[PDB]
């Protein structure tokens, strides 16, 4: 019943006595599968998980500078040298400055100057690699077994969870009295992860192309670089400016967080649950074999007592109708008489039922159930029950 | 924030109804109306969820309904095990939860009895000290009363009714003053009737 | 079998901070959001907030927005409620109560059957007073009822007898009340015949042992 | 002597017996002004200050979000409303979500939802206005009065400081025994501040155009908005995204610090000293009247004792030569005999002197002095002194 | 007249922090950079750093890079030197000394006449010991010189006489030394004739009054 | 970091030279060579700046020179006021400042006198306690000596020479040991001559 209320709901009808039905499960969608003499089953791809991602590279987008130092030499005294030129954590540049008697040189002219500053990253982003073998799809199954909305549970037979991976694309879910349903899916179908990375920055996540990621002009440290990082291409965020042949100063460029966010406008979004990555985009083609699917209550005898609407029947966005009733009898489990008719005399069936074999299951009194009906276009009467105590509700579609 | 009667009582076998009035933002807006029973000393138990639906194991003697902004819990065929406090609750449009004030349900095991109220002024020994006026309510049933302290008053401490040794209920209310405060110059209502007692420091 | 077991009772001072725990067993902890709802003695239930045990997202009541922090340990399957800047009004029993998260792991709309199971509750008492002896004072009859007021003691309980236990019929000691002061007060009443006012002597033997005090106070009818 | 050693040094020669000389002072430059029977004077525009700037506007380039809240209503129950819609510190958006029996609604369909979040700025930039009346130029004057390099001072007559503003563009500096020099400058000349703002962000400063500043797409609060700011156009850094007709979430764009830094690549830089803004760019045209300028030691008698080089004469970048000598006599103050000659017999003068009237001033023994000479192209001899004890140094230019 | 006046002497414990001040008068404070140079007793001068009084830029010696902070107050025309994580080696006289800033307000190259005026200096003593009495021990002659070792006392000074002041010729008391221990020690020697070894008695009267101790110790020639 | 002789002396009227050797990064690289005089108890006074230039008020008896990495301060016509400690200093290529070790200049007011050194072992009273060997230098002039403690030693405390009452100078050096440390088993050099004294715990 998990598809009732979902706007992006697709209806797939299988052959009567058919063996398998082909379906396409999409994130945000829900499929209600029906077949003659078979129970109606809702199927949904709920999560796509990427596990065991390996860190590929980290890019510094916000940097800071500390510990500025300089070495100077007089004209004709050669090139200046600073010990920090041998520390990979410092960035350095050489230039020429005006020197003479006024600033301690025996000669007038250009003297060599080197300036260094310690690079440290304030804020960085991390690209992790994806291995096609590790993604795992989770599928939720909910049978239309006449359970009422608000089905609290005290292994629920109405629900099943199925997990399919590229190395195990086939599964079978047991549904208790309904038997079991088989799923043979095609996880190979979809977007190719051969050139896709998982990018994380400031707790936001994307899927990006590998070549684009390798070509971004930022400082970067290797995936296996742990602890204190060693930053390559620090000059992408650090620049030296000279002023009036007197000084040179080093400035750090501002955060490029906005720039990457802008470059990521046309990119797929993601989230993370713990060390696992969660995707909210994609699809999955499956073929479900239903030879082992059965109707649980096809053998019940009909309910004889009276039903009572506990809620007003409500139209879903697709024109289907939901009916919730209460039963005051004790002969449960039993079949619920439920139909649609334009003529209260003939009771000739019009339209069709979506939930096959609606049934009350409890033997205790005052038990509720819910079913779903597919009325014909125009006016009709929802008829529940038999004989004098049958209840009716006139419903009009379009 | 949700208003329900403080106490309701009924004889064994009868039906009773507890009302729970909210606004268009909690009760009149959604079906997230639930009813909980709490016995003394124990956690609340879910009795009704989704104004009509019952969790398994709760007797069909409990039923729910809703009209406009008022939800209702009806208990038919009252049993002595049903004596407890009952709280309605609702999810709100702002994504929060709100509870009612609580209703004491009494299944009458004894005829209704009016309270005996006695109001006593401060004794002289407390008066040699710096600082109370004491109101004692006894022998009423069911145990749900309201106390009011020659014009309306506020800020005062009142006790919740407790079982006596004879299985009637009892409560006390204290009015804490200062001596001069006293020199400037209780009624309990139970089952629709109000009894009043008076004192006066300048009367003897 | 679903069970929620919470930490023991606590006594703390105003302006302190309390952290109460709620350990869940019998069900998959990560599939449920844990709510905190409290109840002052004799008062209604008041929803405080909730924590999604699966991903750590919270939602607090706007009246507790600043002082409460809800957290979780997944390995221990335990939710934690932390209330800071305590005041006397926070004295209450604090319950936790679960509700299911959706199959996508988000807790946006509750299930219609929310709060289906509750923990047993933890009493937390916030007060600033230190262990002190009660002050004991008499009452007057004017069939006639007389009594004893036992005022400003800490900590509970107080035991009162009348005439060293000889007078037990008609005696009722009332439950204590917590005033704004932060200290308790109760009274014990006896109803006695009108013929015997000037004949029988009534002695109230109160002994507050946690405070190590024993007071005997005689009650006299005298006159208004 | 402050121009000795400066690479960007310009030489301006005035008329002999002339009244005024026109000069162009630039930041980073230095001018040595000479005239016959007049002392040689170095002049430099050292600082350009803008004072009393008024705050025009502040732009938020790094924001954060807190206190997310929502209000929801069932289908046909109308539009949702949140109290935070009345708080200017919150940003809000409405949308439609799927509702039905499963989530507490009596009807199926789209229900109204509003979501709000509290906007707060993490990092902002400030644009201040410039009033042409308030900038002030500071000019340093250093006479070539034969003072030696390393002239420590125990009101130095060799140095003068002059300040000129648009409302007082004319000044006169007193130089003690040299008289006084007048400056009539044209501060109106230069870049027009009618459309120029002073932009400050992360302790870096620029001069930007007014229209560009008014059109930047960021949240902004008014210059007179003090204390807690009220942010206009918060939507420039806050956006709402929907997911699967289930939720909407609000994200803040990353820091745009890099973007503005990039847009400021072709812009003039500045610094700040306290509440005053300092500019390291611009020029200033002046006309200096020298009718009151005089040679201090033109009346001295010649030195008779011997001189001694204390340093090796050094060539400046323009081909001029510096000579520092020590004097062991006591007849000071006296004129220093100093000349250039190719023939040590005739002593016919070749080339010219840059420092007019070189002199030793102290009467005490072993006192030092410094002068500057403009030799002819090729070989020459620097000759200092008279008679037997005269000293020579052969110097070759190009 | 140029003057630099510095704050009074300080005594502090290892691991503490000291801030010494340097107030400049007689010249425009904002036109000069202020340097801090220190000197341990009997040791050389060691440059610590400088502060540009005009714009607040600093430069520290790489050996003091972390522990020193130089700051300024322009309204008071005062420079401040703060040294943290003190050790016994920081016991020294700390001087400030100026040098001119350029006409653009930057302090990049010093003037050739840097450090033209110096402050008077501030003594700072870093030690962990508390006020303690000296221990006093004798010496032996084997023309002949004998003496008294006064060891591990705090605080300075120690006064020593010989024979209660009767023997004053040839006496020399040495200045104290600060060992690694953090406590002082000195010795007092007397040179006496070789004929009078076994005849004259030599008593050393040391009295360390800050420690409130008086010790008399007799010196005997005896034998190796 | 800069090496200059510990002490230089000369007779009144004579000239003396103090050398200051650095490296190509401080003294051999720049003209930022200065010379400071410090009298006891007083701040340093700038005597020479920019190896040759003199600040006003300093007698032309002080002169400076520089060759390669070695700067020199020459003082002619020595006067008794010139007795002080002299420190050279230089700005470095790294933008720092370095000072020399300091030179004690003595203008000889008395003939040169060799020191009398006496070395004394630990007394028995200290030996009943847990823990010193004491070296006393007296009656030397000028006051600049070096102390050395049957093989080289280190880690030891030595005093700086102080004025005696007869205007000769005096110093002391202490070697702090433990008793067992002592049981395992000083020479002062002045004006180029070294005098030595010996002790032995096992010799008597």
């Amino acid at each position: 019943i998990r598809c009732i209320g979902v706007s992006n709901r697709d209806f797939v009808e299988g052959m009567s006595g058919g063996t398998w039905v082909d379906v396409v499960l999409e994130h945000g969608g829900c499929v209600t599968v029906m077949a003659q003499d078979k129970p109606t089953v809702d199927i949904e791809l709920v999560t796509t998980t990427v596990s065991n991602m390996a860190e590929v590279r980290s890019y510094c987008y916000e940097a800071s500078i500390s510990d500025m130092a300089s070495d100077s030499r007089c004209p004709t005294q050669g090139e200046a040298y600073l010990d920090k030129q041998s520390d990979t954590q410092y960035v350095c540049k050489r230039t020429l400055v005006d020197r003479g008697w006024g600033n301690g040189c025996g000669l007038f002219g250009k003297g060599s100057l080197v300036t260094c500053a310690k690079f440290a990253c304030s804020k960085k982003m991390t690209g992790k690699s994806i291995q096609p073998e590790n993604l795992e799809y989770r599928i939720m199954l909910s049978v239309h077994g006449s359970q009422h909305s608000g089905m609290i549970v005290n292994t629920d037979e109405n629900r099943a969870k199925v997990e399919i991976t590229p190395n195990s694309p086939r599964a079978e879910a047991t549904l208790g009295g309904f038997g079991s349903l088989g799923l043979d899916c095609e996880p190979r179908t979809g977007l190719d992860f051969s050139d896709l990375y998982y990018l994380t920055m400031n707790n936001k996540h994307w899927l990006v192309h590998k070549e684009w990621f390798h070509d971004i002009p930022l400082p970067w440290h290797a995936g296996a670089d742990t602890g204190t990082p060693h930053w390559n291409n620090k000059e992408a965020l650090v620049e030296f400016k000279d002023a009036h042949a007197k000084r040179q100063t080093v400035v750090v460029l501002g955060s490029q967080e906005g720039a990457v966010h802008t470059a990521l406008a046309g990119a797929l979004e993601a989230e993370m649950d713990g060390a696992k990555g969660r995707l909210s985009s994609g699809h999955l083609k499956c073929r479900l074999k239903m030879d082992k699917l059965r109707l649980k209550g096809v053998s019940y005898s009909l309910c004889t007592a009276a039903f009572t609407f506990t809620k007003i029947p409500a139209e879903t966005l697709h024109g289907t109708v939901t009916v919730e009733v209460q039963y005051a009898g004790t002969d449960g489990p039993c079949k619920v008489p439920a139909q649609m008719a334009v003529d209260m005399q003939t009771l000739t069936p019009v339209g069709r039922l979506i939930t096959a074999n609606p049934v009350i299951t409890e033997s205790t009194e005052n038990s509720k159930m819910m079913l779903e009906l597919d009325p014909p276009f125009g006016d009709s009467y929802i008829v529940i029950g038999v004989g004098e105590k049958k209840i009716t509700h006139h419903w009009h579609r379009s | 924030a949700l208003t329900q009667p403080a106490s309701v009582s009924g004889s064994p076998g009868q039906s009773i109804t507890i009302s729970c009035t909210g606004t268009s933002s909690d009760v009149g807006g959604f079906n997230y109306v639930s009813w909980f029973q709490q016995h003394p000393g124990k956690a609340p138990k879910l009795m009704l969820y989704d104004v009509t639906s019952r969790p398994s194991g709760v007797s069909s003697r409990f039923s729910g309904s809703k009209s406009g902004n008022t939800a209702s819990l009806t208990i038919s065929g009252l049993q002595a095990e049903d004596e407890a406090d009952y709280y309605c609750s609702s999810h709100t449009s702002r994504g929060t939860w709100v509870f009612g004030g609580g209703t004491k349900l009494t299944v009458l095991g004894q005829p209704k009895a009016a309270p005996s109220v006695t109001l006593f002024p401060p004794s002289s020994e407390e008066l040699q000290a710096n600082k109370t006026l004491v109101c004692l309510i006894s022998d009423f049933y069911p145990g749900a009363v309201t106390v009011a302290w020659s014009s309306p008053v506020k800020a005062v401490e009142t006790t919740t009714p407790s079982k006596q040794s004879n299985n009637k209920y009892a409560a006390s209310s204290y009015l804490s003053l200062t001596p001069e405060q006293w020199k400037s110059h209780c009624q309990v209502t139970h089952e629709g009737s109000t009894v009043e007692k008076t004192v006066a420091p300048t009367e003897c | 079998e679903v069970q929620l077991v919470e930490s023991g009772a606590e006594v703390k001072k105003p302006g302190a901070s309390v952290k109460v725990s709620c350990k869940a067993s019998g069900y998959t902890f990560t599939s449920y959001a844990m709510h905190w709802v409290r109840q002052a003695p004799g008062q209604r239930l008041e929803w405080m907030g909730w924590i999604n045990a699966g991903n750590g997202n919270t939602k607090y009541s706007q009246k507790f927005q600043d002082r409460v922090t809800i957290t979780r340990d997944t390995s221990a399957s335990t939710a934690y409620m932390e209330l800071s800047s305590l005041r006397s009004e926070d004295t209450a029993i604090y319950y936790c109560a679960r509700d299911k998260v959706d199959d996508y792991g988000d807790y946006w709309f509750p299930t219609l059957w929310y709060f289906d199971y509750w923990g047993q509750g933890t009493l937390v008492t916030v007060s600033s007073a230190s262990t002190k002896g009660p002050s004991v004072f008499p009452l007057a009859p004017s069939t006639a009822a007389l009594g004893c007021l036992v005022k400003d003691y800490f900590p509970e309980p107080v035991t009162v007898s009348w005439n060293s236990g000889a007078l037990t019929s008609g005696v009722h000691t009332f439950p204590a009340v917590l005033q704004s002061s932060g200290l308790y007060s109760l009274s014990s009443v006896v109803t006695v015949p009108s013929s015997s006012l000037g004949t029988q002597t009534y002695i109230c033997n109160v002994n507050h042992k946690p405070s190590n005090t024993k007071v005997d106070k005689r009650v006299e009818p005298k006159s208004c």
